[PDB]
Protein backbone atom coordinates (compact mmCIF):
# COMPACT_ATOMS: atom_id res chain seq x y z
CA UNK A 1 0.00 0.00 0.00
CA UNK A 2 2.78 2.57 -0.82
CA UNK A 3 2.34 5.89 -2.82
CA UNK A 4 2.53 6.82 -6.06
CA UNK A 5 5.35 8.28 -7.89
CA UNK A 6 3.77 11.60 -7.89
CA UNK A 7 2.78 11.09 -4.14
CA UNK A 8 6.80 10.34 -3.31
CA UNK A 9 7.51 13.44 -5.98
CA UNK A 10 5.06 15.65 -3.68
CA UNK A 11 6.52 14.62 -0.24
CA UNK A 12 9.84 15.13 -1.87
CA UNK A 13 8.59 18.65 -2.68
CA UNK A 14 7.65 19.33 0.99
CA UNK A 15 11.92 19.40 1.04
CA UNK A 16 13.97 19.84 -1.66
CA UNK A 17 13.51 23.20 -4.22
CA UNK A 18 13.47 21.74 -7.92
CA UNK A 19 15.48 19.36 -9.02
CA UNK A 20 12.09 17.66 -9.76
CA UNK A 21 13.84 14.89 -12.98
CA UNK A 22 16.10 13.63 -9.97
CA UNK A 23 13.02 13.57 -7.77
CA UNK A 24 10.76 11.42 -10.60
CA UNK A 25 13.96 9.32 -10.69
CA UNK A 26 14.39 8.69 -7.38
CA UNK A 27 10.79 8.05 -7.19
CA UNK A 28 10.49 5.53 -9.66
CA UNK A 29 13.24 3.49 -7.56
CA UNK A 30 10.87 3.17 -4.74
CA UNK A 31 7.60 2.38 -6.60
CA UNK A 32 9.42 -0.18 -8.14
CA UNK A 33 10.49 -1.60 -5.39
CA UNK A 34 6.70 -2.03 -4.15
CA UNK A 35 6.22 -2.90 -7.91
CA UNK A 36 8.50 -6.21 -7.19
CA UNK A 37 6.70 -7.52 -4.35
CA UNK A 38 3.13 -7.31 -6.23
CA UNK A 39 5.17 -9.75 -8.74
CA UNK A 40 5.26 -14.26 -8.80
CA UNK A 41 8.02 -16.25 -7.43
CA UNK A 42 9.94 -16.49 -10.48
CA UNK A 43 10.12 -12.50 -11.25
CA UNK A 44 10.89 -11.59 -7.81
CA UNK A 45 14.55 -12.98 -8.14
CA UNK A 46 14.84 -11.58 -11.59
CA UNK A 47 14.15 -7.86 -10.84
CA UNK A 48 16.66 -6.28 -9.66
CA UNK A 49 16.91 -2.57 -8.21
CA UNK A 50 17.10 0.60 -10.56
CA UNK A 51 20.40 2.05 -9.18
CA UNK A 52 20.68 5.75 -9.81
CA UNK A 53 23.88 8.11 -11.17
CA UNK A 54 23.16 11.81 -10.05
CA UNK A 55 25.09 14.37 -12.22
CA UNK A 56 25.69 17.77 -10.61
CA UNK A 57 27.52 20.21 -9.14
CA UNK A 58 27.68 20.95 -4.85
CA UNK A 59 25.27 20.96 -2.68
CA UNK A 60 22.14 21.43 -5.37
CA UNK A 61 20.12 18.65 -3.82
CA UNK A 62 21.69 15.25 -4.59
CA UNK A 63 22.22 14.05 -1.11
CA UNK A 64 18.76 16.02 0.65
CA UNK A 65 16.76 13.90 -2.19
CA UNK A 66 18.07 10.68 -1.31
CA UNK A 67 18.01 11.22 2.55
CA UNK A 68 14.11 12.47 2.12
CA UNK A 69 13.36 9.97 -0.27
CA UNK A 70 14.96 6.69 2.57
CA UNK A 71 13.11 8.65 5.16
CA UNK A 72 9.88 8.84 3.37
CA UNK A 73 10.90 5.05 2.78
CA UNK A 74 11.40 4.53 6.56
CA UNK A 75 14.35 2.89 4.80
CA UNK A 76 17.54 2.42 6.54
CA UNK A 77 20.17 5.05 4.67
CA UNK A 78 23.96 5.26 4.61
CA UNK A 79 26.06 7.73 2.68
CA UNK A 80 29.98 6.92 1.95
CA UNK A 81 32.94 8.80 0.02
CA UNK A 82 33.63 6.81 -2.78
CA UNK A 83 37.17 7.97 -2.72
CA UNK A 84 37.84 6.52 0.37
CA UNK A 85 38.54 3.36 -0.67
CA UNK A 86 41.13 4.37 -2.80
CA UNK A 87 43.33 4.81 0.15
CA UNK A 88 43.13 0.83 0.17
CA UNK A 89 46.51 0.94 -1.78
CA UNK A 90 48.06 2.14 1.78
CA UNK A 91 45.58 0.80 4.39
CA UNK A 92 42.34 2.31 3.36
CA UNK A 93 39.14 0.22 4.23
CA UNK A 94 37.13 -2.45 2.71
CA UNK A 95 33.91 -2.09 0.62
CA UNK A 96 32.29 -4.44 2.34
CA UNK A 97 32.03 -2.36 5.07
CA UNK A 98 29.13 -0.18 3.44
CA UNK A 99 27.28 -3.10 4.10
CA UNK A 100 28.38 -3.31 7.25
CA UNK A 101 27.92 0.09 8.43
CA UNK A 102 24.73 0.20 6.75
CA UNK A 103 23.39 -2.98 9.09
CA UNK A 104 25.24 -1.14 12.29
CA UNK A 105 22.91 2.14 11.41
CA UNK A 106 20.12 -0.50 10.52
CA UNK A 107 19.73 -1.81 14.06
CA UNK A 108 20.28 1.28 15.63
CA UNK A 109 16.86 2.16 13.90
CA UNK A 110 14.97 -0.88 14.35
CA UNK A 111 16.57 -0.38 18.06
CA UNK A 112 15.11 3.14 18.94
CA UNK A 113 12.16 2.75 16.48
CA UNK A 114 11.11 0.07 18.64
CA UNK A 115 12.37 0.88 22.01
CA UNK A 116 10.05 3.81 21.16
CA UNK A 117 7.14 1.55 19.34
CA UNK A 118 7.07 0.31 23.28
CA UNK A 119 8.34 2.95 25.87
CA UNK A 120 4.47 4.46 26.24
CA UNK A 121 2.94 0.27 27.19
CA UNK A 122 6.15 -0.03 29.15
CA UNK A 123 5.29 2.81 31.34
CA UNK A 124 1.76 1.83 31.67
CA UNK A 125 2.28 -1.60 33.00
CA UNK A 126 5.07 0.32 35.12
CA UNK A 127 2.11 1.90 36.97
CA UNK A 128 0.37 -1.12 37.60
CA UNK A 129 3.56 -2.47 39.34
CA UNK A 130 3.74 0.82 41.51
CA UNK A 131 -0.05 0.69 42.17
CA UNK A 132 0.42 -2.75 42.55
CA UNK A 133 2.76 -1.91 45.69
CA UNK A 134 0.72 0.96 47.25
CA UNK A 135 -2.21 -1.20 47.14
CA UNK A 136 -3.09 -4.92 45.78
CA UNK A 137 -6.68 -3.55 45.52
CA UNK A 138 -9.13 -6.24 43.64
CA UNK A 139 -7.78 -9.62 42.97
CA UNK A 140 -9.32 -12.77 42.00
CA UNK A 141 -11.89 -12.20 43.88
CA UNK A 142 -12.40 -10.59 47.29
CA UNK A 143 -15.50 -8.81 47.54
CA UNK A 144 -18.52 -8.47 45.33
CA UNK A 145 -18.72 -9.70 41.52
CA UNK A 146 -19.83 -7.02 39.95
CA UNK A 147 -20.18 -3.12 42.49
CA UNK A 148 -17.57 -4.54 44.97
CA UNK A 149 -15.64 -6.56 42.22
CA UNK A 150 -14.26 -2.93 40.67
CA UNK A 151 -10.60 -2.25 42.99
CA UNK A 152 -9.98 0.55 40.94
CA UNK A 153 -11.99 3.25 43.36
CA UNK A 154 -9.00 4.08 45.62
CA UNK A 155 -6.36 2.05 43.50
CA UNK A 156 -7.51 4.97 40.87
CA UNK A 157 -7.00 8.14 42.80
CA UNK A 158 -4.09 6.86 43.98
CA UNK A 159 -3.02 6.63 40.39
CA UNK A 160 -3.99 9.87 39.82
CA UNK A 161 -2.10 11.17 42.84
CA UNK A 162 0.83 9.76 41.99
CA UNK A 163 1.06 10.24 37.85
CA UNK A 164 0.37 13.73 38.62
CA UNK A 165 2.37 14.07 41.93
CA UNK A 166 13.68 3.91 45.79
CA UNK A 167 11.96 7.29 45.02
CA UNK A 168 8.82 6.11 43.27
CA UNK A 169 9.86 8.51 39.95
CA UNK A 170 13.32 7.05 40.36
CA UNK A 171 11.49 3.64 41.10
CA UNK A 172 9.49 3.71 38.02
CA UNK A 173 12.35 4.70 35.58
CA UNK A 174 14.41 1.58 37.09
CA UNK A 175 11.00 -0.45 36.06
CA UNK A 176 10.74 1.31 32.76
CA UNK A 177 14.26 0.03 31.90
CA UNK A 178 13.05 -3.42 33.15
CA UNK A 179 9.47 -4.04 31.76
CA UNK A 180 10.75 -2.51 28.42
CA UNK A 181 13.53 -4.62 28.19
CA UNK A 182 11.48 -7.65 29.29
CA UNK A 183 8.86 -6.61 26.26
CA UNK A 184 11.66 -6.59 23.60
CA UNK A 185 12.69 -10.07 21.81
CA UNK A 186 16.75 -9.40 20.72
CA UNK A 187 16.53 -12.40 18.39
CA UNK A 188 13.78 -10.89 15.98
CA UNK A 189 14.73 -7.29 16.53
CA UNK A 190 18.03 -8.41 15.23
CA UNK A 191 16.84 -10.22 12.76
CA UNK A 192 14.31 -7.41 12.06
CA UNK A 193 17.51 -4.93 10.80
CA UNK A 194 18.68 -7.45 8.18
CA UNK A 195 15.55 -8.07 6.51
CA UNK A 196 14.94 -4.19 6.41
CA UNK A 197 18.69 -3.56 5.23
CA UNK A 198 18.11 -6.27 2.54
CA UNK A 199 14.77 -4.97 1.23
CA UNK A 200 15.00 -1.33 2.17
CA UNK A 201 18.66 -0.92 1.90
CA UNK A 202 19.93 2.96 0.70
CA UNK A 203 23.42 3.08 0.35
CA UNK A 204 24.48 6.65 -1.50
CA UNK A 205 28.08 6.54 -2.76
CA UNK A 206 29.20 10.23 -3.28
CA UNK A 207 32.24 11.12 -5.55
CA UNK A 208 31.71 8.02 -7.52
CA UNK A 209 33.24 10.00 -10.67
CA UNK A 210 36.47 10.95 -8.25
CA UNK A 211 36.89 6.61 -8.94
CA UNK A 212 37.34 6.88 -13.11
CA UNK A 213 40.45 7.25 -15.04
CA UNK A 214 42.25 9.61 -17.15
CA UNK A 215 45.48 8.84 -18.39
CA UNK A 216 47.19 10.74 -15.36
CA UNK A 217 49.05 8.22 -13.94
CA UNK A 218 49.20 3.89 -14.06
CA UNK A 219 49.38 4.09 -10.12
CA UNK A 220 46.32 6.12 -9.52
CA UNK A 221 43.73 4.93 -11.74
CA UNK A 222 44.75 1.36 -10.91
CA UNK A 223 43.81 2.38 -7.10
CA UNK A 224 40.34 4.11 -8.34
CA UNK A 225 39.33 1.52 -10.69
CA UNK A 226 39.80 -0.91 -8.15
CA UNK A 227 37.00 0.58 -6.09
CA UNK A 228 34.90 0.44 -8.90
CA UNK A 229 35.44 -3.26 -8.98
CA UNK A 230 35.62 -3.82 -5.34
CA UNK A 231 31.71 -2.31 -5.70
CA UNK A 232 30.87 -4.71 -8.53
CA UNK A 233 29.82 -7.39 -5.94
CA UNK A 234 27.59 -5.43 -3.69
CA UNK A 235 25.66 -3.82 -6.92
CA UNK A 236 25.47 -7.20 -8.87
CA UNK A 237 24.48 -9.12 -5.80
CA UNK A 238 26.20 -10.62 -3.47
CA UNK A 239 26.54 -11.67 -0.05
CA UNK A 240 28.32 -9.86 3.05
CA UNK A 241 29.43 -10.61 6.58
CA UNK A 242 27.61 -8.36 9.42
CA UNK A 243 28.24 -8.21 12.80
CA UNK A 244 24.75 -9.21 13.19
CA UNK A 245 24.18 -11.40 10.90
CA UNK A 246 24.46 -11.85 7.09
CA UNK A 247 23.53 -9.59 4.62
CA UNK A 248 22.31 -10.09 0.77
CA UNK A 249 23.03 -7.03 -1.07
CA UNK A 250 20.89 -7.77 -4.02
CA UNK A 251 18.27 -5.25 -3.40
CA UNK A 252 19.56 -2.47 -1.60
CA UNK A 253 18.89 0.24 -3.55
CA UNK A 254 22.01 2.50 -5.00
CA UNK A 255 22.40 5.70 -5.73
CA UNK A 256 25.68 6.85 -7.01
CA UNK A 257 25.94 10.37 -7.19
CA UNK A 258 29.06 12.48 -9.74
CA UNK A 259 29.63 15.66 -10.57
CA UNK A 260 31.43 14.88 -13.98
CA UNK A 261 33.01 17.98 -14.84
CA UNK A 262 36.41 16.13 -14.94
CA UNK A 263 35.45 12.57 -16.05
CA UNK A 264 32.19 11.07 -17.29
CA UNK A 265 29.80 8.50 -16.65
CA UNK A 266 31.04 6.67 -19.36
CA UNK A 267 34.83 6.48 -18.21
CA UNK A 268 32.75 4.21 -15.23
CA UNK A 269 33.73 0.84 -15.41
CA UNK A 270 30.85 -1.57 -18.02
CA UNK A 271 30.04 -3.56 -15.21
CA UNK A 272 29.04 -0.68 -13.49
CA UNK A 273 27.31 1.36 -16.02
CA UNK A 274 24.91 -1.59 -16.40
CA UNK A 275 24.28 -1.13 -12.75
CA UNK A 276 23.15 2.30 -13.34
CA UNK A 277 20.21 2.50 -15.56
CA UNK A 278 18.66 5.45 -14.65
CA UNK A 279 21.39 8.55 -15.06
CA UNK A 280 19.75 12.22 -13.89
CA UNK A 281 21.11 15.76 -13.95
CA UNK A 282 20.76 18.06 -11.01
CA UNK A 283 20.76 21.74 -11.58
CA UNK A 284 23.03 24.77 -10.41
CA UNK A 285 20.44 27.06 -8.18
CA UNK A 286 19.64 30.38 -9.01
CA UNK A 287 19.24 33.39 -6.50
CA UNK A 288 15.09 32.60 -6.68
CA UNK A 289 16.38 28.75 -5.96
CA UNK A 290 18.17 30.30 -2.96
CA UNK A 291 15.00 32.57 -1.69
CA UNK A 292 12.37 29.82 -1.81
CA UNK A 293 15.13 27.74 0.01
CA UNK A 294 15.47 30.15 2.62
CA UNK A 295 11.82 29.79 3.34
CA UNK A 296 9.62 27.17 1.63
CA UNK A 297 10.67 23.98 2.84
CA UNK A 298 8.17 23.23 5.89
CA UNK A 299 11.19 23.35 8.10
CA UNK A 300 13.33 25.76 6.50
CA UNK A 301 16.49 27.06 7.82
CA UNK A 302 14.11 30.05 8.52
CA UNK A 303 11.77 28.90 10.03
CA UNK A 304 13.97 27.26 12.14
CA UNK A 305 15.58 30.52 13.30
CA UNK A 306 12.33 31.35 14.30
CA UNK A 307 11.69 28.18 16.69
CA UNK A 308 14.96 28.97 18.04
CA UNK A 309 14.09 32.31 19.20
CA UNK A 310 10.73 31.65 19.82
CA UNK A 311 12.08 29.32 22.76
CA UNK A 312 13.66 32.89 24.05
CA UNK A 313 10.31 34.69 23.77
CA UNK A 314 12.02 36.87 20.80
CA UNK A 315 9.80 37.09 17.85
CA UNK A 316 11.57 36.93 14.64
CA UNK A 317 10.07 37.86 11.19
CA UNK A 318 11.62 37.45 7.89
CA UNK A 319 10.95 40.37 5.43
CA UNK A 320 10.57 39.28 1.77
CA UNK A 321 13.17 41.49 0.81
CA UNK A 322 15.60 40.45 3.82
CA UNK A 323 15.13 36.82 2.26
CA UNK A 324 15.88 38.56 -1.09
CA UNK A 325 18.89 40.61 0.05
CA UNK A 326 20.32 37.14 2.18
CA UNK A 327 19.97 35.12 -0.88
CA UNK A 328 21.73 37.67 -3.07
CA UNK A 329 24.16 37.98 -0.77
CA UNK A 330 25.00 34.09 -0.58
CA UNK A 331 24.90 33.67 -4.68
CA UNK A 332 27.29 36.64 -4.51
CA UNK A 333 29.74 34.84 -2.56
CA UNK A 334 29.76 31.94 -4.45
CA UNK A 335 30.38 33.90 -7.56
CA UNK A 336 33.16 36.16 -6.05
CA UNK A 337 34.70 33.24 -4.38
CA UNK A 338 33.99 29.33 -4.28
CA UNK A 339 30.47 28.41 -5.04
CA UNK A 340 29.66 25.44 -2.66
CA UNK A 341 25.65 25.48 -3.52
CA UNK A 342 23.05 26.14 -1.59
CA UNK A 343 25.60 25.49 1.91
CA UNK A 344 26.53 28.56 1.81
CA UNK A 345 22.69 29.98 3.05
CA UNK A 346 23.31 28.35 5.94
CA UNK A 347 26.80 30.18 6.83
CA UNK A 348 25.27 33.77 5.38
CA UNK A 349 21.88 33.28 7.42
CA UNK A 350 24.25 32.04 10.34
CA UNK A 351 26.22 35.26 10.63
CA UNK A 352 23.30 37.62 9.88
CA UNK A 353 21.82 36.49 13.31
CA UNK A 354 25.10 36.04 15.34
CA UNK A 355 24.27 39.30 17.11
CA UNK A 356 20.84 38.52 17.78
CA UNK A 357 21.25 35.20 18.41
CA UNK A 358 23.16 35.98 21.33
CA UNK A 359 21.41 38.80 22.66
CA UNK A 360 17.78 36.93 22.13
CA UNK A 361 17.59 36.28 26.18
CA UNK A 362 17.68 39.71 26.83
CA UNK A 363 15.62 40.86 24.26
CA UNK A 364 12.86 38.49 25.48
CA UNK A 365 9.43 39.70 24.79
CA UNK A 366 10.18 41.87 21.37
CA UNK A 367 9.68 41.97 17.86
CA UNK A 368 12.46 41.45 16.06
CA UNK A 369 12.40 41.91 12.24
CA UNK A 370 14.65 41.29 10.00
CA UNK A 371 14.65 43.48 6.59
CA UNK A 372 16.29 44.52 3.83
CA UNK A 373 18.26 47.14 5.84
CA UNK A 374 18.77 44.91 8.42
CA UNK A 375 20.26 42.76 5.92
CA UNK A 376 22.73 45.19 4.36
CA UNK A 377 23.84 46.57 7.31
CA UNK A 378 25.12 43.37 8.73
CA UNK A 379 26.54 41.04 5.42
CA UNK A 380 27.35 43.53 2.15
CA UNK A 381 30.53 44.57 4.06
CA UNK A 382 31.91 41.10 4.34
CA UNK A 383 30.15 40.08 0.98
CA UNK A 384 32.41 42.82 -0.77
CA UNK A 385 35.09 42.17 1.26
CA UNK A 386 36.61 38.90 -0.91
CA UNK A 387 39.21 37.82 1.59
CA UNK A 388 37.22 38.79 4.46
CA UNK A 389 34.67 36.06 2.52
CA UNK A 390 36.86 32.89 2.36
CA UNK A 391 37.25 33.46 6.45
CA UNK A 392 33.81 34.38 7.57
CA UNK A 393 31.70 33.27 4.87
CA UNK B 1 67.81 2.94 -41.09
CA UNK B 2 64.55 2.99 -43.06
CA UNK B 3 60.69 1.56 -42.37
CA UNK B 4 58.06 2.08 -44.71
CA UNK B 5 54.75 1.36 -44.36
CA UNK B 6 51.91 1.48 -47.31
CA UNK B 7 48.39 0.20 -47.80
CA UNK B 8 46.52 -0.54 -50.83
CA UNK B 9 43.21 -2.54 -51.58
CA UNK B 10 43.63 -4.76 -49.37
CA UNK B 11 46.77 -5.15 -48.21
CA UNK B 12 48.71 -3.07 -46.12
CA UNK B 13 52.62 -3.75 -45.51
CA UNK B 14 55.88 -2.40 -43.58
CA UNK B 15 59.28 -3.11 -44.90
CA UNK B 16 62.28 -1.81 -43.59
CA UNK B 17 66.04 -2.31 -43.95
CA UNK B 18 69.09 -4.32 -42.38
CA UNK B 19 71.68 -1.79 -41.66
CA UNK B 20 72.70 -1.64 -38.23
CA UNK B 21 75.19 1.21 -37.80
CA UNK B 22 78.14 2.24 -35.26
CA UNK B 23 80.25 6.14 -36.53
CA UNK B 24 81.16 5.11 -39.58
CA UNK B 25 80.82 1.11 -40.13
CA UNK B 26 78.07 -1.17 -40.50
CA UNK B 27 77.79 -3.44 -37.79
CA UNK B 28 75.59 -5.56 -39.13
CA UNK B 29 73.70 -5.66 -42.19
CA UNK B 30 70.66 -8.44 -41.56
CA UNK B 31 68.65 -6.40 -38.96
CA UNK B 32 65.57 -7.71 -38.56
CA UNK B 33 63.79 -4.12 -38.19
CA UNK B 34 60.01 -6.03 -38.81
CA UNK B 35 57.79 -8.55 -37.22
CA UNK B 36 54.41 -9.74 -36.37
CA UNK B 37 52.40 -9.13 -33.07
CA UNK B 38 49.30 -10.17 -31.60
CA UNK B 39 48.72 -13.68 -33.10
CA UNK B 40 50.31 -12.09 -36.13
CA UNK B 41 46.98 -10.03 -36.15
CA UNK B 42 49.62 -6.48 -35.59
CA UNK B 43 52.21 -5.97 -37.75
CA UNK B 44 55.11 -3.89 -36.84
CA UNK B 45 58.30 -2.16 -37.87
CA UNK B 46 61.11 -0.01 -35.38
CA UNK B 47 63.67 2.37 -36.12
CA UNK B 48 66.64 2.40 -33.40
CA UNK B 49 67.54 -0.04 -30.34
CA UNK B 50 67.08 -3.92 -31.26
CA UNK B 51 65.92 -4.40 -27.68
CA UNK B 52 64.42 -1.45 -26.89
CA UNK B 53 61.65 -2.41 -29.53
CA UNK B 54 61.28 -5.65 -27.92
CA UNK B 55 60.61 -4.41 -24.52
CA UNK B 56 58.07 -1.79 -26.74
CA UNK B 57 56.56 -4.23 -28.86
CA UNK B 58 55.32 -6.18 -25.94
CA UNK B 59 54.37 -3.55 -23.89
CA UNK B 60 52.20 -2.43 -26.92
CA UNK B 61 51.24 -5.89 -27.59
CA UNK B 62 49.97 -6.06 -24.09
CA UNK B 63 47.83 -2.36 -24.58
CA UNK B 64 46.19 -4.79 -27.24
CA UNK B 65 45.27 -7.40 -24.79
CA UNK B 66 42.95 -5.39 -22.51
CA UNK B 67 41.46 -2.93 -24.96
CA UNK B 68 39.85 -5.45 -27.21
CA UNK B 69 42.57 -4.71 -30.12
CA UNK B 70 41.93 -1.21 -30.84
CA UNK B 71 44.69 -0.25 -32.56
CA UNK B 72 44.48 3.53 -32.26
CA UNK B 73 43.66 3.10 -28.27
CA UNK B 74 46.41 0.86 -27.41
CA UNK B 75 48.61 2.86 -29.17
CA UNK B 76 48.12 6.21 -27.63
CA UNK B 77 47.62 3.79 -24.35
CA UNK B 78 51.47 2.91 -24.67
CA UNK B 79 52.65 6.26 -26.03
CA UNK B 80 51.43 7.06 -22.32
CA UNK B 81 53.32 4.77 -20.22
CA UNK B 82 56.16 5.30 -22.72
CA UNK B 83 56.89 8.69 -22.23
CA UNK B 84 55.97 8.60 -18.53
CA UNK B 85 57.57 5.73 -16.82
CA UNK B 86 61.33 6.82 -15.92
CA UNK B 87 62.03 2.71 -17.47
CA UNK B 88 60.28 3.07 -21.02
CA UNK B 89 61.12 6.45 -20.83
CA UNK B 90 64.71 6.04 -20.90
CA UNK B 91 64.67 4.13 -24.25
CA UNK B 92 65.20 5.99 -27.64
CA UNK B 93 63.61 4.22 -30.80
CA UNK B 94 60.90 5.51 -33.59
CA UNK B 95 57.83 2.70 -33.69
CA UNK B 96 55.54 2.03 -36.99
CA UNK B 97 52.45 -0.39 -36.52
CA UNK B 98 49.74 -1.28 -38.54
CA UNK B 99 46.79 -3.36 -38.70
CA UNK B 100 43.58 -4.02 -40.79
CA UNK B 101 42.02 -0.70 -39.56
CA UNK B 102 44.95 1.83 -39.98
CA UNK B 103 48.79 2.65 -39.58
CA UNK B 104 50.43 4.65 -37.52
CA UNK B 105 53.55 6.26 -35.85
CA UNK B 106 54.20 5.96 -32.29
CA UNK B 107 57.31 8.10 -30.73
CA UNK B 108 58.84 8.62 -27.03
CA UNK B 109 57.36 11.81 -27.22
CA UNK B 110 54.10 10.02 -26.38
CA UNK B 111 53.12 10.65 -29.53
CA UNK B 112 50.69 8.86 -32.00
CA UNK B 113 51.24 10.58 -35.93
CA UNK B 114 48.68 8.95 -38.65
CA UNK B 115 50.05 9.85 -41.71
CA UNK B 116 48.20 11.47 -44.85
CA UNK B 117 47.35 7.85 -46.46
CA UNK B 118 48.28 5.63 -43.72
CA UNK B 119 51.96 6.46 -45.45
CA UNK B 120 54.97 6.03 -43.17
CA UNK B 121 58.29 6.22 -43.42
CA UNK B 122 60.52 6.55 -40.55
CA UNK B 123 64.25 6.24 -40.28
CA UNK B 124 67.10 7.90 -41.64
CA UNK B 125 66.26 6.97 -44.61
CA UNK B 126 62.24 7.80 -44.16
CA UNK B 127 62.26 10.90 -46.49
CA UNK B 128 63.31 9.59 -49.66
CA UNK B 129 60.89 6.32 -49.09
CA UNK B 130 58.58 8.81 -48.63
CA UNK B 131 59.27 10.46 -51.97
CA UNK B 132 59.11 7.33 -53.57
CA UNK B 133 56.26 5.69 -52.05
CA UNK B 134 54.88 8.87 -53.52
CA UNK B 135 55.19 9.32 -56.59
CA UNK B 136 54.00 5.42 -56.82
CA UNK B 137 51.36 5.71 -54.87
CA UNK B 138 49.96 8.53 -57.37
CA UNK B 139 51.09 7.50 -60.87
CA UNK B 140 51.14 3.71 -60.59
CA UNK B 141 48.82 0.62 -59.74
CA UNK B 142 51.65 -1.02 -57.74
CA UNK B 143 50.65 -3.26 -54.84
CA UNK B 144 51.31 -2.15 -51.27
CA UNK B 145 54.31 -4.30 -51.37
CA UNK B 146 55.72 -3.20 -54.54
CA UNK B 147 55.63 0.13 -53.50
CA UNK B 148 57.28 -0.36 -50.08
CA UNK B 149 59.67 -2.30 -51.47
CA UNK B 150 60.30 -0.52 -54.48
CA UNK B 151 60.66 2.79 -52.47
CA UNK B 152 62.77 1.11 -49.86
CA UNK B 153 65.31 0.17 -52.12
CA UNK B 154 65.47 3.56 -53.63
CA UNK B 155 66.25 4.89 -49.56
CA UNK B 156 68.67 2.27 -49.23
CA UNK B 157 70.59 3.87 -52.82
CA UNK B 158 70.44 7.39 -51.10
CA UNK B 159 70.70 6.93 -47.63
CA UNK B 160 73.95 5.77 -46.31
CA UNK B 161 72.45 4.69 -43.32
CA UNK B 162 70.17 1.76 -44.91
CA UNK B 163 70.91 -1.26 -46.77
CA UNK B 164 69.07 -3.17 -49.44
CA UNK B 165 68.66 -6.10 -46.96
CA UNK B 166 64.22 -6.31 -46.68
CA UNK B 167 62.56 -8.28 -44.10
CA UNK B 168 58.56 -6.95 -45.27
CA UNK B 169 55.51 -8.10 -43.41
CA UNK B 170 51.68 -8.05 -44.93
CA UNK B 171 47.99 -7.74 -43.99
CA UNK B 172 45.19 -8.77 -46.09
CA UNK B 173 41.31 -8.00 -45.65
Amino acid sequence: SEMTPREIVSELDKHIIGQDNAKRSVAIALRNRWRRMQLNEELRHEVTPKNILMIGPTGVGKTEIARRLAKLANAPFIKVEATKFTEVGYVGKEVDSIIRDLTDAAVKMVRVQAIEKNRYRAEELAEERILDVLIPPAKNNWGQTEQQQEPSAARQAFRKKLREGLKIKDAMKLLIEEEAAKLVNPEELKQDAIDAVEQHGIVFIDEIDKICKRGESSGPDVSREGVQRDLLPLVEGCTVSTKHGMVKTDHILFIASGAFQIAKPSDLIPELQGRLPIRVELQALTTSDFERILTEPNASITVQYKALMATEGVNIEFTDSGIKRIAEAAWQVNESTENIGARRLHTVLERLMEEISYDASDLSGQNITIDADYVSKHLDALVADEDLSRFIL
Amino acid sequence: TTIVSVRRNGHVVIAGDGQATLGNTVMKGNVKKVRRLYNDKVIAGFAGGTADAFTLFELFERKLEMHQGHLVKAAVELAKDWRTDRMLRKLEALLAVADETASLIITGNGDVVQPENDLIAIGSGGPYAQAAARALLENTELSAREIAEKALDIAGDICIYTNHFHTIEELSY
